[PDB]
RNA sequence: CCGGCGCGCG
DNA sequence: TCGCGTCTCTCTAAAATTGCAGTCCCGCGCGCCGTAGGAC
DNA sequence: GTCCTAGGACTGCAATTTTAGAGAGACGCGA
């Protein structure tokens, strides 16, 4: 409703995305380090991308 | 309510009566924007 | 030299 | 002489369940049992 | 004896199964 062409989509889609990616990594993080799992961070964004 | 019926064909006279009823039953026999303005949404983007 | 059923090992 | 809610369906827009489709660690060993049915 | 012999568990999803929304042609009653 603020942008319309493509700024609207664009925008829109990078900054839910952007999030998603931040809180999903965290959440997986989150599970393995409560049993002491350790997994780089470069495996999860890996599967996240 | 049979003159709603006749919005459905061209209305040809009717009007008085039975002459509805005899047409009802004789229609069976024929069947300002800112679109392209980079300048603008980077306005609106801060 | 094919598949089912049962019992096991890591 | 028509007019009025309306009798009797009537046809479809919009959810509300509901019956499938899909899947459910890996790698080894051993044994048993099939292959059935019927008029001669 | 036998010789040929013919009933989990969870998710996903389209498919009913209504519920509903409006709605109209002919109408029995009525103005």
């Amino acid at each position: 409703r603020i942008l319309g062409i493509p700024w609207g989509f664009l925008i829109g889609a990078e900054l839910t995305i952007v999030q998603s990616r931040i809180s999903l990594v965290n959440k997986i993080q989150k599970v393995y380090r409560s049993q002491g799992v350790q997994i780089h961070n470069r495996h999860i964004e890996i599967i996240v991308r | 309510e049979l003159k709603e019926e006749l919005e459905a064909q061209g209305l040809p006279i009717d009007g008085t009566r039975n002459v509805l009823y005899q047409r009802v039953q004789k229609a069976r026999r024929i069947n300002k924007l800112h679109e392209g303005d980079t300048e603008f949404w980077k306005r609106r983007f801060l």
